[PDB]
């Protein structure tokens, strides 16, 4: 048997859930795995088409197998931690800085 | 609007990838 | 655009992206794959420094 | 199933708040002038852990059988000599090797048997008038044992045990852990001088013996002691004391703090790792001052909550009848290839069917089959010796 | 003679030798292989390390 060659028909005792939008939760369509946000997106795809590639050859929106919408995918893992301190002779406190 | 001259800004015309860890 | 190139090959393996492995191979047999992904991009990563 | 106490006022336990303890030695290396940070289990500070309290002067007699993690902060503010010893195992009912650890008045005798634990193991003696010796009288620890794995007798000594209500006079902080079945025992006792909650400042743990114990301590629970004098009348029912002492139960957490060694050699002072933005700071640059100026630290990621999977609508079962175990498959060299889709399929249902002698999945863990979807699958059944069988492998000839 | 999971204990008394100090010779102290000069020293350390 082949892995990502052609669109989910065969799998498993695996069975469906719900889908739920505007969370970084992780997703599974057609076995191809990730974590991202699904949003909205306005492009649309080919009927004789069904996972899309971008400029950087990433997953950015899947096709879904049963409501056969688009939903584009938006990994949260963007940002940073940072603390800016004045000394720690004049005071005790800091500011935590988001980047 | 800005405080640039004639000269300035004339040649201020002419003039994704932080998911990967390329941040800017 | 050179590092966005070296993420999506192999490095001598079957796959490129870390949850496309692990849900096909187990750990203790993907250690050999896992190992060719990080040096291949520690090589990159002093390229690109350098 | 034994004789406990009667009229038991049971309160429930408070909480407290801790004042930077449980600091102990990481390593047995020896450093001076020269700052350290590793990662190891210890006590976060400013943390919240159960009080637990033993008032009689009302009729409070609490001790639970706490489950046992890895690393127990133990820190009990005794005044009297209210907490004798302790005892450690997983069921306590005479069937596995507990560990026992009572400090009596006599010796100190750690035996590692399969002794049998009442449902309230405490000490009792009783105070004379003519003498004031405070010899052991009733002892309801154990039953009987039969079995042991590990015997220690310590010396003759004769234990004080004082009875002075008012202030707190020693602190002794014992740190439990088990690791890789070593069972490490740090003492470290301290005077004090107040009335209760918590004194602040900055202690150091000193190792007292390691004993090479191979079991598996799940949970343990602290031992008191019953002062009985000549007024009382000598029975269970109201004739007991159990003092005013306390006890602090903490569970370590696996944290990293900077250890300081200055020119003696021993810590004086912790800082955070992972905690408050200012003592972060001072852990990643190495120094207890930092100038004034930008800094960066970690990164930040959101971690998911949920999982959703999306596979299309198949509701078939593909027939394992004439492809698995069927009447006669084809040969090696005329092999039949049949195509299974549209249909759900599983190898959990192929062992009591029948035994297969040999399951092994090239390319891909057997044991992930039911966690991806399978694309195209062929059914290449053929029969040969097993003589044979070795050679068909991908790389062999 | 049995062998089980349990922390084996009973083992064997090893051989001690002499000591040679102001030579550049190895060593092996609590498994640590070196090879260095055992100068004397005065400072102290902690018991329990």
């Amino acid at each position: 048997f082949e892995l990502l060659h052609a669109p989910a028909t065969v799998c498993g005792p695996k069975k469906s859930t719900n889908l739920v939008k505007n969370k970084c939760v992780n997703f599974n369509f057609n076995g191809l795995t990730g974590t991202g946000v699904l949003t909205e997106s306005n492009k649309k795809f080919l009927p004789f088409q069904q996972f899309g590639r971008d400029i950087a050859d990433t997953t950015d929106a899947v096709r879904d197998p049963q409501t056969l919408e688009i939903l584009d995918i938006t990994p949260c893992s963007f940002g940073g931690v940072s603390v800016i301190t004045p000394g720690t002779n004049t005071s005790n406190q800091v500011a935590v800085l988001y980047q | 609007p800005s405080k640039r001259s004639f000269i300035e800004d004339l040649l201020f015309n002419k003039v994704a990838q932080k998911f990967n860890g390329l941040t800017v | 655009n050179t590092l966005v190139k070296q993420l999506s090959s192999n490095f001598g393996a079957i796959s490129s992206v870390l949850n496309d492995i692990l849900s096909r191979l187990d750990p203790p047999e993907a250690e050999v794959q896992i190992d060719r992904l990080i040096t291949g991009r520690l090589q990159s990563l002093q390229t690109y420094v350098t | 199933q034994c004789v406990n106490l009667t009229t038991r006022t049971q309160l429930p336990p408070a909480y407290t708040n801790s004042f930077t303890r449980g600091v102990y030695y990481p390593d047995k290396v020896f450093r001076s002038s020269v700052l350290h940070s590793t990662q190891d289990l210890f006590l976060p500070f400013f943390s919240n852990v159960t009080w637990f309290h033993a008032i009689h002067v009302t009729k409070r007699f609490d001790n639970p059988v706490l489950p046992f993690n890895d690393g127990v902060y133990f820190a009990s503010t005794e005044k009297s000599n209210i907490i004798r010893g302790w005892i450690f195992g997983t069921t306590l009912d005479s069937k596995t090797q507990s560990l026992l650890i009572v400090n009596n008045a006599t010796n100190v005798v750690i035996k590692v048997c399969e002794f049998q634990f009442c449902n309230d193991p405490f000490l009792g003696v009783y105070y004379h008038k003519n003498n004031k010796s405070w010899m052991e009288s009733e002892f309801r620890v154990y039953s009987s044992a039969n079995n042991c794995t590990f015997e220690y007798v310590s010396q003759p000594f004769l234990m004080d045990l004082e009875g002075k209500q008012g202030n707190f006079k020693n602190l002794r902080e014992f740190v439990f852990k088990n690791i890789d079945g070593y069972f490490k025992i740090y003492s470290k006792h301290t005077p004090i001088n107040l009335v209760r909650d918590l004194p602040q400042g900055f202690s150091a743990l000193e190792p007292l013996v390691d004993l090479p114990i191979g079991i598996n301590i799940t949970r343990f629970q602290t031992l008191l002691a019953l002062h009985r004098s000549y007024l009382t009348p000598g029975d269970s029912s109201s004739g007991w004391t159990a003092g005013a002492a306390a006890y602090y139960v903490g569970y370590l957490q696996p944290r990293t703090f900077l250890l300081k060694y200055n020119e003696n050699g021993t810590i004086t002072d912790a800082v955070d790792c992972a905690l408050d933005p200012l003592s972060e700071t001072k852990c990643t640059l190495k120094s207890f001052t930092v100038e004034k100026g930008i800094y960066q630290t970690s990164n930040f990621r959101v971690q998911p909550t949920e999982s959703i999977v999306r596979f299309p609508n198949i509701t078939n079962l593909c027939p394992f009848g004439e492809v698995f175990n069927a009447t006669r498959f084809a040969s090696v060299y005329a092999w039949n290839r049949k195509r299974i889709s549209n249909c759900v399929a599983d190898y959990s249902v192929l062992y009591n069917s029948a035994s297969f002698s040999t399951f092994k999945c090239y390319g891909v863990s057997p044991t992930k089959l039911n966690d991806l979807c399978f694309t195209n699958v062929y059914a290449d059944s053929f029969v040969i010796r097993g003589d044979e069988v070795r050679q068909i492998a991908p790389g062999q000839t």
